């Protein structure tokens, strides 16, 4: 427990994964829901990963 | 996404100063504006990270006459809310004529701070009702805000002259300001002079004016209401997502507010907030929607079962043309404060007894309008609106507002108000 | 991209197409169709095709 | 390999600061001596010299020699040492006095162009409409392309707008601009208006700003000539450099910007975006960038630039709308040792934009109103003999109107035509 709790930050990884995959961070989600909307209006074949990874990083 | 904070007039910039001073003391920010050493709170909504590592509030000290601004400036907070966007009058007619001529000088300031955004979405006003610099100029400015930015909300923390009558045009200045509130504004959190002046004696007495005491409560009201903006949460990170549950039709845009601290458990702060004595504002009446913010070291496990118990005993009543409830915003209490552990809950709710507060000033207008009276006997009225149509137009507009608020208290408000 | 991929092969034909277009404008020189239109339009098609094959990278 | 052709009194002043700055950055004394603190490649510009008493390659042609004794008595004459110096203010007189001196000043080009191991192009340090440079530089520009048809002619022409006294200036500007359009290969433009404002922004200089403008242009212009003179092969001469900035031949004027104006944490995105900000830009509707490059110099972290473009791009801080795909580039380079106290990064702009059409519109208007008043046609004898029916000044208008039209047309998708 003493290694995993700080050499691999296991408890922060739980706390962060709740901040993101469970929407807990809130701000990241309100802003990303805005910025990402005109991309996701379009049909799914017209979406590409370089738009998406850039806009994620922009929201972060 | 960001919120601007257009504090206006002599009273509004005092309580705005107190607001930024409270936000400064609550956030990790020095009176210099520089990052404090022990400083996670969220600043981007309210502060701009200028190149000195200066967190500058998104303010505008948008005043009209000189007195208190210099004493705000020469404080230890002199360079906090201040990238120098400041600017430089007794009644609605005079104030409107001055809000007109200057407006190129000040609209540039709004546009300047608006272009300082990633996405603006709010104009928080600190508006003094019936006061001279609040009257007229504020009403002119309220119309222009929606003309120039028709997609941006105007929200008013209006401090309201509910008291015994100094100025004889006092009822009119409240009526002619109320017109704009009743159509141009998107939300109005209303604070009452007598209710706060009573609540002063209800904890620590005052006599002839000592505004600096009741202002402490006003600052806790602003800070409490913006708390869920200033920290993360799964819900209510933004002003419109907060305001949407409370105002169900666009004419019900006024909110009464309650505040408890005048060990703890949520059921006792819920019960307290609901009692009439704790409302900071003075026929059947019923709640429309209630939201309360519990800022504290509270265990979240208690919060739901507290609602259920408060439901079962029916200590609160609503109106059955639509669903409603009390709604609870559990928040972290702020560190960087002393005794950041006393649970200190606030409520805001739409309740139809506020109609009577408007109806008081309607009746005061009718007394003066059925008398012969001092209709703003200064030439800035007589050269401007000597046909007197606007106040009677305002009076039928507020009479439709009273009728709409009383129409809200029937089972058939699915039909028209 | 020199680690061996279809990306490298498609870049190789793009570079071949570039040099051949260089050679064409470097030999024809003057504003005259020396049956230059067929070769030029063939390279317009090869470039349009391999530019669209360059845009496979977003999968 | 490249040579400067500084001409008129303006050209000598920008060229005297050019060589006075060039020896400084290449570690060379006013005498051309390699200073004892000394890799590089002075080679292109710097005439490689017997003792490593390095020389420029500069042909110090001049006309009405009144001030230039005071430039030639400086210690930097030992740098411009080959004794290749040679001795009205209207465009026609300046053009024709060039013709009346031309033979020597043409031959002593070859006396240096035969010495250069591979001449590539000619750098015209020059002003639009400026006095004795007016005519003269544009006259040489008519001749260079006939006698040297392969070599490329670039003009670092500072432009006549000074926020704004010469009455023939708009006519001279039109007449020079017919040459700068029709006869140059590329033009880098500077507004005296913007440079006055920039001097008043960084410091307190506007009207005086002149010898100070020499420092600002030489800081711009040492950078524009940097990949020629130092290792790093982003494009190691004049002609790889510019092909990024011109898609269609007539549309070849380029804007200027230079990020850290008080350089004496930062990151690439700062030094590259501070460059596109039109208020930091040394230049003063709808506006496309047709193509952009930045030459950036200092301790760039090399992994940042690839990620910088995302946070430029997705916040729509640049706006590419040519008929095709062209966009924004970076040319990384060595810190240059003429800057003593330095910011750890800096950078410099060069971009084919649409908004320069505004200064062309001022130019065309300032010609047209004085042309149709017919008072500042002057009836002077040189002004009349060059064109007794003024047909050159007529034909000079239609080409710059087409530059207005082409700038108004390459801005649309139409430019298959």
């Amino acid at each position: 427990l003493d290694v995993l709790n700080k050499k691999y930050s296991l408890l922060d990884h739980m706390q962060a994964m709740r901040r993101y995959l469970l929407l807990g961070q809130g701000d990241f989600i309100r802003h990303l829901m805005d910025l990402l909307k005109p991309e996701l209006v379009r049909p799914a074949t017209t979406l590409y990963q370089h738009n998406l990874t850039g806009i994620l990083e922009t929201a972060v | 996404r960001e919120i601007i904070t257009l504090q206006l007039g002599q009273c509004g910039n005092q309580i705005g100063f107190e607001f930024w001073k409270q936000l400064c003391a609550e956030h990790g920010i020095s009176p210099e504006g520089i990052v404090e050493e022990f400083a996670t709170d969220r600043k981007d909504v309210f502060f701009y990270q200028a190149d000195d590592e200066h967190y500058i509030p998104r303010a505008v000290l948008l005043d009209l006459e000189p007195r208190v601004i210099h004493s705000i400036l020469n404080s230890p907070y002199a360079k906090l809310y201040n990238p120098e966007n400041i600017y430089l009058g007794n009644n609605w007619a005079s104030g409107f004529s001055q809000g007109e001529k200057i407006h190129e000088d000040i609209f540039d300031i709004i546009d300047r701070e608006a272009d300082g955004s990633d996405s603006l979405e709010g104009f928080v006003l600190c508006h003094s009702i019936a006061g001279g610099t609040g009257s007229g100029l504020g009403s002119y400015l309220l119309e222009r805000l929606n003309d120039r930015y028709p997609k941006k909300l105007v929200q008013t923390y209006s401090v309201f002259p509910n008291q015994d009558e100094d100025v004889v045009v006092q009822p009119y200045n409240s009526l002619l300001t109320l017109k704009r509130l009743t159509q141009n504004a998107d939300c109005v959190v209303v604070l009452d002079n007598t209710a706060l002046n009573r609540i002063a004696t209800d904890r620590l007495h005052i006599q002839n004016p000592s505004f600096s005491q009741i202002n402490q409560l006003v600052s806790t009201i602003m800070s409490a209401s913006t708390t869920t903006l200033r920290y993360p949460g799964y819900m209510n990170n933004d002003l419109i997502g907060l305001i949407a549950s409370l105002i169900p039709t666009p004419r019900l845009h006024f909110l009464m507010t309650g505040y408890t601290p005048l060990k703890t458990t949520v059921l006792d702060v819920m019960r307290r907030l609901l009692q009439p004595k704790n409302v900071m504002v003075s026929t059947n009446h019923c709640y429309i929607a209630i939201l309360n913010i519990i800022q504290g070291e509270v265990d979240p496990t208690q919060v739901h079962k507290s609602l259920q118990r408060i439901r079962e005993r029916k200590l609160a009543n609503f109106i059955p043309w639509g669903p409603a409830s009390i709604q609870v915003a559990l928040s972290r209490k702020s560190p960087y404060l002393p005794s950041a552990h006393r649970v200190s809950g606030l409520m805001m709710a739409n309740h139809t007894s506020i109609s009577s507060l408007f109806e008081r000033t309607c009746r005061q207008y009718d007394k003066l309008r059925k008398r012969e009276a001092f209709l703003e006997q200064f030439r800035k009225e007589d050269m401007f609106k000597d046909n007197f149509d606007e106040m009677d137009t305002s009076r039928e507009i507020v009479q439709q507002l009273i009728d709409e608020y009383h129409a809200a208290t029937r089972p058939d408000y699915i039909s028209w108000g | 991209f020199i680690l061996l991929k279809p990306v490298f092969h498609c870049l190789n034909e793009i570079l071949d197409l570039c040099h051949s277009f260089c050679s064409l404008v470097s030999q024809n020189l003057g504003p005259l169709d020396e049956r230059g239109a067929a070769q030029l339009s063939i390279l317009v098609k090869g470039f349009s095709r391999q530019s669209s094959l360059l845009f496979k990278i977003l999968s």
